[PDB]
């Protein structure tokens, strides 16, 4: 038989050992976490040969093994897709998972339930190959909610902070809205393609009409936090930095980028649904990377850049460049993970502090951690030749050249340039000027662990770009014709973000105070958007839920009515009859009355 | 302003309590008494996984049809098959604007 | 001189703001000497129950239990027929169900009426 | 232990019936003022001021720290709903109705400006593009036996 | 946090809680040191500028003008320290608190680990159960009779006595528990 | 059929001749041993029901009811077992008599054939259920409790019986095989109107239907443990049952008589899921609960379809298994800390955590994680709905998010934070608890495995 399906297969299946062993005796010992990152590391080292054969002779695969049930006309199987998406995207979460394992077993040292949160990871990447790999979307649902429930568990880690909490269920409440819209593209697809498989699903829909596709648009928006529901992904910054790291910037976050691109045959032929997935990424890209260019908190900013970036895949889905897209969350998967891995050093050098304005020159006492945020950032930025070039220069040339939404370029060419002007203020607060932290210096970031998985994900940043844009077949027309001015739109841009950053952070210096202007209060508070939309709606609907459901209707008017009515009416019927005053004077009179009454209304009658 | 006398005196007494309790809070040199391959790994959870899947999938899963579906292979003018040993012929004489 | 900050219901005045807390006279000082007595009163027979070496339980709290009785079952008895809550009574209850009535047999009678003209592209909708 | 007059009553007019339900609740008269009568079910209960319990002091040694309330204190009538983990009350530094302005102008503002966006979309000075078997039709669903109207281009 | 709080607070405890509170969120404007460090000398002076005014009046409107000031000009984002209340790592180690009295439901399996603790912990014990009636006694003893009037506790005021209601204080968790 | 019902009323003796101390024991056993020997009515033929005699048969919809009858009992006897303690022997064997008769009198109302001997089982299940709510009911608010759920009940029963011997007196018989083969459409005349009303109102208020629904939060909170388990696994689906027999002979009536039943069930799940995110008690959140799940087994069984009936029968399982496991949970902690009220102990995860394990994959089954079963059924209804209007995906997204919101607030309410400081007397879990947890649990998870088994007779 052919090797190519029986690998993809093991890949998968040797990541659940750890959790069968979860019960052993090798989990109560300290080797647990080293166990883990070991088995994580030799899935990727296998997953890396399918994709060989890939990249030689473009081999792609089906594997329906088990028949789960069957209703009448309609066959659910485990099935799993192995096309170009599963064998490029596995390889990629299992490196990125072995780097934020072994700087885990380094940042989370001193927690005492370490093997717990490496089960825990171990469970959340399992769920998201499940998610990856589903070719029917019933098992993409079991992924789909396996990540949600697994973000939920590892957000509210420190289950005795009250905004963790808060957080978990802020995610799980905006996921669900997003979910409605999954369960609505399941249920059209069943009633009309008769299929939740894709093939079926591909043959039967020539001319996609709008309901599915709105269905899959709004499970992206709420799964990918586009800008309807983009609240909970800069919130979830509650959990630890390794499951920022992960969960929360390069792998769970494109789901919903990754379920529109699974389905972007039948998006082709609908430009509705295209406009309106290009109109949403604009605006999300946009808008996130107005709120980033203010925040105090590293973790914040670098969460509103992974909103920015899920815009910008979301734009170029929209653009009808699919490939290009899923390129791009190949791409950022590397140095957002690094970007992240990075901040953690900072903070647990600093005692645990986020703020950046308590941290001060780093860019001597932290040198690798400096050179691996630089890289980072030049990366993020479109530096040419690097991982970020491939993928984000191609799409800002594709979204100039097409017929597309002119408000929409606008938006992504201001977000091309805020993307330049945060990764500016990052490293300019962050890196250089004085010391501004606490005298008692802790930095020390001499750890081996710390430094491989960094040094790991530096050398992908630097080098995947290229290796996987050479390694692929060509699924893109290229764009060769182009004025040379919309050529460097996207370096003219990124270098005016650069200047006039680092000028109006150079006027911090000066000694001159002023009051902030509206728009600055905007940019800071996040549009008032969390002020507004979390306190009115939530409100009024747990205010009603008490008033009017618990209370007006359960406890007085269905109350009332039914069997309160009854006691009354009956209890009255009762005291009517029988409070007789035992007279039989009045009760032979009233029988003298039924007498002739009856003598002449039944008598009379016949 | 500051302490009032009782209140000095009385974060003193607690205070002292509490260092004794935090000091007595330590163990002992003995307190947790508790009472009475170099290749291993890639072979059991590697090489043994991949021998029952590929069991399962070359004798179960492929008895029936269907069941793994492969796209058919890229064919170009100029390959040659392996089955037929037949050639497919090139691909009319490009206008060779080089 | 500056920009005013007005409150609302969902984000209160602050306390700084509050020209309550700048105008004192000698009945508030009391007042605030009485407050401080009674959480004085209610923290001391707390806490004595509370530091007992004897007592095992669950100390039982008069104010969380009025508070569920209050929530639960005191509503009833202290419920009147009123043109307000007769009003709100049948909106809230009847209004949604008539309106979700229209829409849906709105929706299905157009569809019904649809299919027998022969026209609605029902084909591979096998299963139902 | 907490007897048949530690329960919430209905409503009080007399002030002594006043006096009587603010001792029962651990208040002063002068602060105790319960719902308006009208025929809610409110009833005998006090109605405290509606403030979140995130508004409370963070450093005071509360009985029941997360929560942020002291045992035996009247609980107001929607804890449940102000729990902290739920809606908060507490000031803003801008406005309401201010924050409301500037987050409903700049939607609409982008709702407008994507709607013109679409009625003057961006485009390159370029022709359809062409494809050679009569635009691929038997490759776009075919239908091989019904001759399609023959598409030719021609080179410029 | 420890202190028991009062039925107000005074005109100067407001003042000074002010001057923190304004130097706080002129630091986080001002980010820097040396700039922060100039603009709150800046502040000290123009707070000492009416430092010693009689009329408690004007005093009191200078308060209020200088709160809304500070309302207007705070910053949305101040600088918190990350264990206070709304840091980042506010509550963080909370589900690691655990009540010492959980030990005495351990199985005798787990105490015959550590009997010296254990030793310990039954002294502690006793000498709860022979303090708490004096403890009680004497809060009965210095209290009015119309219940106390602050949240103030008295220390000990004899030889061996210890200050009432001191077991719950003393034998907090820890505030990194493990 | 036999086979089956002649051990459990054996169990009755077998309690009554045993020794003081050996009777939870005894029960337990041989309440397993019938449940094992039950198991065997999941073999089904196909075209036609296992008919066994003229007076029982099975089906593909009674198999899996009947199962789930068996498999509670002995779960019912370790949840009493702990708060009988003190109670006397004879007290103890009648309690046990009292399960013992309601298991006997479920068994043959799933199996009867014809619906006479249906409606009198159907309703002597309400003489035990009674007298348990009633004498061994902790508050005294179960009196009331007990009177909300007789009369309630009756009724909407007593009309359905007229009906029945009505449609005997006019058809010949009401066995329901023939009643099957030999029907014929229902005019749409005011008499047909009010017999469609009287076969159905019974079962709507036994589901309950919204606005019918007033019983069930008195009689599940006010019950004994056992007690509330047995109403919310088992007697609540002997409406969904009997709905779903009874529907045969009301074509074509259906397709109009059924739009208020509709919009009632769907705005009042809305209604009692918004009812649940403001909750002061524990149990009365978990009965409001299953009043949103069968709401959605209502509008499953009135669109008619083998879709929805496909849903209906997998969700009411689901929901059998899950309401008795989350009633358990907040009884231990009932019997920890003598109080229902939700925010009286808090942080419990930091004190028992395998029973907060237990909680979340409670928590995660009500909210129909997939591939649970739970959400087998709930999205099969869902889309039998979404082909009989568009516009139920409206209703049906909402709904599942309100539950999302107040299972994770019930979890995060009782297990999170930290603990209240003055309760100190929770002690660790027992063994008997966990396993009592482990048992509703681990049938659950394997029914994904073999989904088909509780499917019903349209698979
Ligand atoms: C070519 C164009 C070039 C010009 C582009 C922008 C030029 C600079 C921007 C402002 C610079 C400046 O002078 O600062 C003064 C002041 C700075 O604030 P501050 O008081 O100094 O801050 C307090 C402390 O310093 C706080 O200190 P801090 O520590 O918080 O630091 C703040 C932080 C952040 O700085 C800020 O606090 C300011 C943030 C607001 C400015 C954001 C700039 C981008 C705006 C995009 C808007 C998109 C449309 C939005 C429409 C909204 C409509 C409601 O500083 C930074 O780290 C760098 C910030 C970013 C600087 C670089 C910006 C580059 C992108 C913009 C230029 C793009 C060029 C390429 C264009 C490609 C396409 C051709 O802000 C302004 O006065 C300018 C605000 C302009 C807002 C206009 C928004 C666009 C739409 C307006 C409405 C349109 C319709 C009419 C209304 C509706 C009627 C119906
Ligand atoms: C997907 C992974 C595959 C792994 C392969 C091996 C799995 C074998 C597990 C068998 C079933 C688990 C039994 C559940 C009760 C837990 C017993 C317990 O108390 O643990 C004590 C034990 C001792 O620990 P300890 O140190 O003494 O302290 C424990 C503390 O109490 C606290 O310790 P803790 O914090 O670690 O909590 C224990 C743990 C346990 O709590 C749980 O919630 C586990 C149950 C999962 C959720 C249950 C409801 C959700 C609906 C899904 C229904 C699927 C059932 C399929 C058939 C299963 C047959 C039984 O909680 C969690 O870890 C978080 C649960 C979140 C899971 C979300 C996943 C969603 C669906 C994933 C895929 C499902 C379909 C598979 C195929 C899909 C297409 C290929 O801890 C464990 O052993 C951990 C349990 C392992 C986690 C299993 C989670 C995934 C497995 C789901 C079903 C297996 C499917 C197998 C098919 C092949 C694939
Ligand atoms: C709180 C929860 C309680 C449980 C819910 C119970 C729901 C019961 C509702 C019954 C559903 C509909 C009943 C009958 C169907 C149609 C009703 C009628 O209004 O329709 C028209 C009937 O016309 C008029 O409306 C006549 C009926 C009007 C008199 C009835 C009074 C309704 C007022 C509402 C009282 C509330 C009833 C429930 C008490 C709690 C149709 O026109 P027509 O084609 O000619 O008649 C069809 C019958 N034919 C064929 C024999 C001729
Ligand atoms: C489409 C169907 C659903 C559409 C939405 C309908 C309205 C939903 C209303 C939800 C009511 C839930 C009430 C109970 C929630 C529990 C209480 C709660 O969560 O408190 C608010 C809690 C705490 O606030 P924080 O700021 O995070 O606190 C941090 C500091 N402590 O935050 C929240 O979780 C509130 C979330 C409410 C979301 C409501 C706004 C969402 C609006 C979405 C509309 C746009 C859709 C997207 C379109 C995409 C393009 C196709
Ligand atoms: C383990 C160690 C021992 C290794 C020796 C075994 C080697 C291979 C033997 C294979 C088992 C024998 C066999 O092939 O019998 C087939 C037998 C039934 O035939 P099917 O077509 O697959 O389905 C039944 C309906 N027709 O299948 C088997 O039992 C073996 C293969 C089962 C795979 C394991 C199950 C994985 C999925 C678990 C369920 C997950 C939840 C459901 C998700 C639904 C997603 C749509
Ligand atoms: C816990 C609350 C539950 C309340 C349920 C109440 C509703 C039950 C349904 C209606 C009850 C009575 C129906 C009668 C039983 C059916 C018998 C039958 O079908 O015979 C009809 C007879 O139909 C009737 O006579 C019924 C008339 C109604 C008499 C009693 C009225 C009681 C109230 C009616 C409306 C309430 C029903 C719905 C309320 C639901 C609960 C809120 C036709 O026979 P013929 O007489 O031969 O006619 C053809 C030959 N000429």
């Amino acid at each position: 038989m052919n090797p190519f399906a029986s690998l993809t297969l093991t890949t998968l299946t040797i990541l659940t050992i750890p959790i069968m062993m979860s019960n052993s005796n090798i989990y109560k010992t300290n080797l647990y976490p080293n166990y883990v990152k070991t088995t994580v590391s030799y899935a990727f080292t296998l997953s890396l040969v399918p994709l060989l054969m890939f990249m030689h002779t473009g081999q792609e695969m089906i594997i329906s093994n088990w028949h789960w049930m069957t209703l009448q006309t309609v066959e659910l199987s485990l099935s799993f897709k192995m096309d170009y998406f599963s064998v490029m995207f596995i390889p990629v979460a299992l490196f990125v998972t072995w780097s934020i394992m072994e700087f885990s077993m380094w940042y989370m040292h001193s927690d005492p339930f370490i093997n717990r949160f490496f089960k825990y990871l171990l469970l959340f990447l399992i769920t998201m190959m499940i998610l990856v790999t589903a070719n029917n979307l019933f098992q993409l649902f079991i992924g789909w909610e396996g990540v949600g429930i697994m973000s939920f568990l590892l957000i509210g880690w420190w289950h005795g902070r009250t905004d963790a909490n808060t957080a978990a269920l802020q995610a799980i409440l905006y996921n669900r809205i997003g979910d409605i819209g999954f369960v609505l593209s399941m249920a059209w697809f069943l009633t009309h393609s008769n299929a939740w498989d894709l093939q079926q699903i591909f043959m039967l829909n020539n001319e996609c009409p709008n309901m599915p596709l709105i269905g899959l648009l709004l499970a992206a928006a709420g799964k990918s936090a586009q800008f309807g529901l983009h609240p909970w992904l800069p919130s979830a910054m509650e959990g630890p930095t390794p499951v920022s790291a992960l969960l929360h910037s390069s792998t769970m976050v494109v789901a919903g980028v990754f379920l529109l691109i699974r389905f972007y045959p039948l998006m082709e032929t609908n430009k509705l649904v295209q406009t309106m997935t290009l109109c949403l990424g604009a605006i999300t890209t946009l808008f996130t990377a107005l709120c980033a260019i203010t925040q105090n908190d590293i973790k914040k900013i670098v969460a509103f850049s992974t909103s920015s970036q899920l815009g910008l895949m979301m734009v170029t889905i929209g653009i009808n460049q699919p490939h290009l897209a899923f390129l791009h969350i190949c791409m950022h998967a590397f140095f957002k993970a690094m970007l992240f891995m990075c901040s953690g050093s900072i903070i647990h050098s600093l005692n645990d502090e986020q703020d950046i304005r308590k941290m001060g020159g780093l860019y001597k006492a932290m040198p690798f951690t400096t050179t691996a945020l630089i890289i980072g950032s030049l990366a993020l930025t479109g530096m040419p030749y690097l991982t970020g070039f491939y993928s984000k220069d191609l799409i800002i040339e594709a979204v100039n050249m097409s017929y597309t939404n002119a408000w929409a370029l606008l938006m992504t060419l201001i977000a091309t340039s805020l993307t330049a002007a945060y990764s500016t203020r990052i490293i300019f607060f962050a890196f250089l000027g004085k010391p501004r932290f606490p005298p008692l210096v802790l930095i020390n970031e001499n750890n081996p662990l710390l430094i491989n998985s960094i040094k790991r994900l530096l050398i992908g940043s630097i080098f995947a770009g290229f290796i996987i844009s050479n390694n692929i077949p060509p699924m893109t027309v290229p764009n060769t014709t182009m004025p040379l001015y919309m050529k460097m739109t996207a370096l003219i841009v990124t270098i005016m973000g650069f200047m006039l950053a680092l000028e109006l952070n150079n006027t911090t210096y000066y000694l001159k105070f002023k009051y902030p202007s509206q728009t600055y209060k905007f940019s800071n508070m996040l549009g008032y958007y969390p002020s507004i939309m979390h306190r009115l709606p939530t409100y009024h609907n747990l205010s009603m839920s008490q008033k009017s459901a618990s209370s007006l209707l359960d406890l007085i008017w269905l109350e009332t009515i039914l069997p309160k009515t009854t006691s009354f009416i009956q209890m009255k019927m009762s005291i009517m009859v029988s409070n007789q005053k035992g007279l039989i004077k009045l009760y032979f009179l009233s029988f003298l009355i039924t007498i002739m009454i009856s003598m002449t209304l039944f008598n009379y009658h016949e | 302003s500051g302490y009032t006398p009782d209140e000095k005196l009385r974060l003193q007494q607690l205070r002292e309590l509490r260092r004794r309790w935090l000091k007595d809070q330590e163990l002992s040199p003995r307190e947790p008494v508790l009472p009475p391959r170099h290749s291993i790994f890639a072979v059991t959870h590697v090489l043994i996984p991949v021998w029952i899947i590929h069991y399962y999938l070359k004798y179960h899963v492929t008895a029936k049809p269907y069941t793994v579906v492969e796209r058919k292979p890229r064919i170009f003018p100029g390959d040659t098959i392996l089955e037929t040993g037949e050639v497919i012929p090139l691909m009319k004489e490009f206008p060779d604007q080089h | 001189s500056f920009p005013k900050y007005k409150p609302s219901r969902l984000a209160t005045l602050p306390a700084t703001l509050d020209p309550a807390e700048y105008d004192i006279s000698p009945e508030t000082r009391k007042a605030q000497a009485e407050r401080l007595a009674i959480r004085s009163r209610l923290k001391r027979e707390y806490l004595l129950q509370y530091n007992d070496p004897n007592r095992l339980g669950v100390i039982e709290d008069p104010a969380l239990i009025r508070w569920t009785y209050a929530r639960s079952a005191n509503i009833y008895p202290n419920f009147r027929p009123t043109p307000k809550t007769s009003l709100l009574g049948a909106l809230f209850g009847i209004g949604p169900l008539f309106f979700w009535y229209y829409v849906f047999k709105t929706d299905r009678d157009k569809k019904e009426k649809l299919i027998q003209e022969g026209k609605l592209d029902q084909t591979f909708n096998i299963s139902y | 232990h907490v007897t048949k007059d530690m329960f919430p009553g209905p409503y009080p007019k007399t002030p002594e019936e006043r006096a009587a339900a603010a001792k029962k609740y651990n208040m002063r008269v002068e602060d105790y003022e319960p719902y308006p009568d009208d025929g809610m079910g409110y009833g005998d209960y006090p109605k405290l001021p509606d403030r979140s319990q995130q508004e409370r002091d963070p450093w005071y040694d509360w009985d029941h720290p997360d929560l942020r309330l002291n045992w035996g204190e009247p609980i107001h009538w929607d804890l449940d709903m102000y729990i902290r983990n739920r809606v908060d009350t507490s000031p803003t530094p801008v406005s309401w109705n201010t924050m409301c302005k500037h987050l409903f102008g700049f939607v609409a503002f982008m709702l407008f400006m994507f709607w013109v966006g679409e009625i003057y979309p961006s485009y390159q000075p370029v022709g359809p593009k062409q494809y050679p078997y009569n635009d691929l039709y038997l490759e776009r669903g075919g239908d091989p036996t019904k001759e399609p109207e023959p598409v030719v281009h021609y080179e410029i | 946090a420890f202190s028991a709080p009062a039925a107000y607070l005074t005109h100067q405890q407001k003042v000074l809680r002010l001057y923190k509170r304004a130097l706080r969120h002129l630091e986080s404007w001002c980010v820097h040191r040396d700039k922060y460090r100039y603009f709150a000398c800046l502040m000290r002076a123009r707070f000492d500028e009416h430092k010693n005014e009689k009329d408690m009046v004007k005093a009191t409107q200078l308060l209020r003008q200088a709160e809304e000031e500070f309302w207007y000009g705070q910053h949305p984002q101040p600088y918190i320290f990350p264990e206070s209340p709304g840091g980042t790592s506010y509550e963080r180690y909370e589900c690691y608190k655990v009540p010492e009295w959980c030990l005495d439901d351990w199985h005798p399996s787990e105490k015959a680990m550590y009997p010296d603790y254990f030793a310990k912990r039954e002294q502690w014990k006793r000498l709860r159960r022979e303090s708490w009636e004096r403890e009680v006694k004497q809060l009965q003893e210095e209290t009015p009779p119309g219940g106390p009037r602050t949240e103030a506790l008295p220390p000990a005021r004899k030889e061996g006595d210890l200050p009432p209601l001191w077991w719950h204080i003393v034998t907090r968790p820890r505030e990194r528990p493990m | 059929m036999l086979k089956i019902i002649i051990p459990t009323t054996m169990l009755l003796p077998m309690t009554w001749m045993s020794k003081h101390n050996m009777i939870w024991i005894n029960a337990t056993v041989h309440s397993l041993l019938i449940s094992l020997i039950s198991l065997s009515l999941l073999n089904q033929l196909g075209e036609n029901s296992l008919n066994f005699s003229l007076t029982f048969f099975s089906d593909s919809l009674s198999a899996p009811l009947l199962v789930l009858t068996t498999w509670l009992l002995p779960l019912m006897l370790m949840a009493s077992q702990s708060h009988l303690s003190k109670e006397t022997t004879t007290r103890k064997k009648l309690y046990i008599t009292m399960l013992i008769l309601l298991q006997l009198f479920l068994i043959m109302t799933f199996t009867a054939t014809e619906l006479i001997l249906f409606y009198i089982l159907f309703e002597a299940t309400l003489v035990p259920t009674l007298i348990i709510i009633t004498r061994w009911g902790n508050q005294t608010e179960r009196l009331n409790a007990g009177l909300y759920f007789l009369f309630y009940t009756l009724a909407g029963s007593l009309p359905l019986l007229v009906a029945l011997v009505y449609i005997q007196n006019t058809t010949g018989s009401l066995n329901f095989l023939i009643i099957h083969y030999w029907s014929h459409p229902l005019s749409n005349s005011w008499s047909n109107i009010f017999m469609w009303l009287a076969c159905i109102m019974a079962f709507m208020v036994k589901m309950p239907l919204y606005g019918l629904h007033l019983w069930l939060p008195k009689a599940h909170v006010e019950a004994p443990i056992a007690g509330s388990m047995v109403l919310a696994a088992v007697l609540l689906k002997l409406g969904g049952y009997g709905m779903m027999r009874i529907t045969t002979i009301l074509n074509p009536l259906t397709n109009y008589m059924a739009y208020p039943f509709l919009m009632l069930s769907m705005w009042g799940m809305i209604m009692t899921s918004s009812i649940c995110l403001r909750q002061t008690d524990l149990k009365s959140l978990i009965a409001y609960s299953s009043v949103s799940h069968m709401a959605l087994v209502i509008v499953a069984i009135m669109i008619q379809t083998p879709w929805s009936f496909m849903g209906a029968t997998a969700l009411m399982i689901a929901h059998g298994l899950t309401s008795s496991m989350l009633f358990c949970l907040a009884n231990t902690n009932y019997e920890r800390v003598h109080s229902r009220t939700m925010i009286l102990a808090r942080g419990l995860q930091t004190l028992l955590p395998l029973m907060a394990t237990w909680w979340l994959v409670a928590s995660l089954t009500n909210l129909a994680l997939p591939p649970s079963i739970n959400l087998i059924g709930e999205l099969f209804i869902i889309t039998a709905s979404f082909s009989w209007s568009n516009i139920t995906i409206i209703l049906m997204g909402m709904n599942m998010m309100i539950t999302a919101l107040y299972s994770l607030y019930m979890l995060i309410t009782t297990q999170r934070g930290k603990y209240t400081h003055h309760i100190n007397n929770i002690k660790p879990s027992f063994t008997r608890e966990n396993a009592l947890m482990a048992l509703h649990i681990l049938p659950l998870l394997l029914l994904t495995l073999n989904p088909k088994m509780i499917l019903g007779p349209l698979y």
